[PDB]
């Protein structure tokens, strides 16, 4: 679709690999670590998907 | 001070240890995006310029 189709999604980095035939349905965010990071923040807090 | 947009400033960073974790002292960045790689796997791969 013209600059869509968002149904369709997968993860560009995860806190830790996969395991084989691991399913993860959660999306929480990645924490920064150097900074507290509950709401959104810099350096590693942005979204996976 | 920097250049111009047409004038865009170039600088080779070659044979030097690479610490892009001083990065974090710029303060919240309208974007950071890290197109082909990952914000958090770039102090790890050596790359030769």
């Amino acid at each position: 679709k013209v600059g869509g189709n968002y149904n369709y999604l997968y993860r560009l980095f995860r806190k830790s690999n996969l395991k084989p035939f691991e399913r993860d349905i959660s999306t929480e965010i990645y924490q920064a670590g150097n900074k507290p990071c509950n709401g959104v923040a810099g350096f590693n807090c942005y979204f996976p998907l | 001070r920097f250049a111009s947009v047409y004038a865009w400033n170039r600088k080779r960073i070659s044979n030097c240890v690479a610490d892009y974790s001083v990065l974090y002292n710029f303060a919240p960045f309208f974007a950071f995006k890290c197109y082909g790689v990952s914000p958090t796997k770039l102090n790890d791969l050596c790359f030769t310029n």
